[PDB]
């Protein structure tokens, strides 16, 4: 079959505008309809667009699709955003006998300055390395808008796993705070020079590492 | 034994041989073109139905049609008692036909959608 | 108006099974396709299953296919979702949809349903300290625990500016970890002593954990 892919997130201010992709990785968009789902937090879906570019009963029409037969993509747009525009967004096309969905896509109606987010990273403590047990910590605080992605090195080579990693959730402040863990063995951990925790907001990277030393 | 009915397959079934066929990777977008069936016979001994390598549009031929938008069941639309109902598979190929044997009341037409991505083939059945 | 009202979901062990229901009114039941789609915590729309108006075709991926099965009651105008093997991959919000299959889309929607599959049970959390490197960030580690919730404190509430108790993050073996990190003067790394308090209820688990700076 084929996939359909959108971007992480993307945001703009309210009155402004913003389009969304949804790009077909094999076959045409064009053969099949393209549909788009609204889904505030906690909420259901709804539907914003159908068959391409027809809006449902219920959505102004600042709401539109498009179809790009060349980039084998897909869109919507939004105008005018006001807040309760602010959602995870879904594009959905069918062949026959197979539903596939796009990733998703934060739309972050801005409310306040974009805000780069405050990493720290603790490495293992002598308590859990006593316990045979190694657990890397790093502590993603105060970003805006409410999307980050982690990756982990070890030295300088990518740790695909063992990591979990939590979604941001909303903070006092209106910004947003999450987490991600690393788990090593012992042996991992001091086998290596270091560990490394690079966490990506808006485009701008950070990186914090760690290195099993006594001082 | 012959199915009257449609194929808009492009397999090359042995299973099952239709009177028509129309391969449904060829009409426009979001358009419709007919495969038309017609039967007129005094009492008939015949099976009817249809290759959809798509969608079939209600569930045919248990729902038929009266663009159509009416759902009806095709007892209540033919109006006769014993209406045997059969179904087939060949991959993504779906075949669904009713047989039908006796005389009928009234001459009845309806019509069965196949649907491929954008496109939707119609066949219309007349029966005397 | 048209209606789907879900029903009831719930925590199954792995390998178990449970049923969820969608009552559908203010349209012909019997005209449309119906469909389930999930959403795992945090992650994205999956298309679970397909029902035809009268059954005449019926759609699975292969993620569920042989452990789930889409049925409907045109009498009590119901749709069910009857899961079997339940993995803990399963663990979704499961939504429940009327579909227009002329125009290939999920026209209206559920209020979805929560199902976990955990083999989780009860247990206390171990306490790790987070030793500290103008300012330092010290903190303590609160490892897999089982259930939520887990409350942390510092110095017994003494201590409250510069606290943040993160999440918790959902590990793939069921239970839960989180970590608290408070900000501190670095002046007073060696004269202010850091205890934080960590309280597990289900478990009657109340730790004491001080955070001292590295020896070096």
């Amino acid at each position: 079959n084929f996939m359909l892919t959108q971007p992480h997130s993307v945001s703009e201010s309210p009155g402004k505008t913003v389009t969304i992709s949804c790009t077909r990785s094999t076959g045409n968009i064009g053969s099949n309809y393209v549909s788009w789902y609204q889904q505030r937090p906690g909420s259901s879906p709804t539907t914003v667009i159908y068959r391409d570019d027809q809006r449902p009963s219920g959505v102004p029409d600042r709401f539109s699709g498009s179809i790009d037969r060349s980039s084998n993509s897909a869109s919507l747009t939004i105008s005018g955003l006001k807040t309760e525009d602010e959602a995870d967004y879904y594009c959905h096309s069918y062949s026959t006998g197979m539903y596939i969905f796009g990733g998703g896509t934060k739309l972050t109606v801005l409310g306040q300055p974009k805000a780069a987010p405050s990493v720290t990273l603790f490495p293992p403590s002598s308590e859990e390395l006593q316990a045979n047990k190694a657990t890397l910590v790093c502590l993603i605080s105060d970003f805006y808008p409410g999307a980050v992605t982690v990756a982990w090195k070890a030295d300088s080579s990518p740790v695909k796993a063992g990591v979990e990693t939590t979604t941001p959730s909303k903070q006092s402040n209106n910004k947003y705070a999450a987490s991600s863990y690393l788990s090593l063995t012992p042996e991992q951990w001091k086998s290596h020079r270091s560990y490394s925790c690079q966490v990506t907001h808006e485009g701008s990277t950070v990186e914090k590492t760690v290195a099993p030393t006594e001082c | 034994k012959v199915i009257h009915g449609c194929n808009f397959s492009s397999n090359v079934s042995s299973k099952h041989t239709f009177t028509d066929s129309l391969d449904i990777s060829l009409v426009d977008d979001s358009a419709h073109i007919s495969c038309n069936v017609h039967l007129s016979e005094p009492k008939y001994n015949h099976l009817v139905g249809l290759n959809c390598p798509g969608d079939i549009i209600p569930d045919c031929f248990f729902q038929v049609y009266q663009e159509p938008s009416n759902i009806v069941y095709l007892d209540s639309q033919i109006n006769i008692g014993d209406i045997e109902y059969y179904e087939d598979a060949e991959g993504d190929d779906k075949i669904k036909l009713f047989g039908i044997v006796g005389s009928i009341p009234k001459t009845t037409s309806f019509t069965c959608i196949c649907k491929k991505d954008k496109k939707s083939a119609y066949m219309t059945v007349t029966i005397d | 108006e048209v209606q789907l009202v879900q029903s009831g979901g719930g925590l199954v062990q792995p390998g178990g099974s449970l049923r969820l229901s969608c009552a559908a009114s203010g349209f012909t039941f019997n005209n449309y396709w119906m469909s389930w789609v999930r959403q795992a915590p945090g992650k994205g729309l999956e298309w679970v299953s397909s029902i035809s108006n009268i059954g005449g075709t019926i759609y699975y991926p292969d993620s569920v296919k042989g452990r789930f099965t889409i049925s409907r009651d045109n009498s009590k105008n119901t749709l069910y979702l009857q899961m079997n093997s339940l993995r803990a991959e399963d663990t979704a919000v499961y939504y429940c949809t009327r579909d227009l299959r002329m125009s290939d889309y999920f026209d209206y929607w559920g209020q979805g349903t929560m199902v976990t599959v955990s083999s989780a049970s009860t247990k206390g959390p171990s306490v790790f300290p987070l030793a500290p490197s103008g300012t330092a960030a010290l903190g303590c580690l609160v490892k897999d625990y089982f259930p939520e919730p887990v409350t942390v404190s510092w110095n017994s509430g003494a201590l409250t500016s510069g606290v943040h108790t993160f999440p918790a993050v959902l590990q793939s073996s069921g239970l839960y970890s989180l970590s608290s990190v408070v900000t501190v003067p670095s002046s007073s790394l060696g004269t202010q002593t850091y205890i934080c308090n960590v309280n597990h209820k289900p478990s009657n688990t109340k730790v004491d954990k001080k955070v001292e700076p590295k020896s070096c």
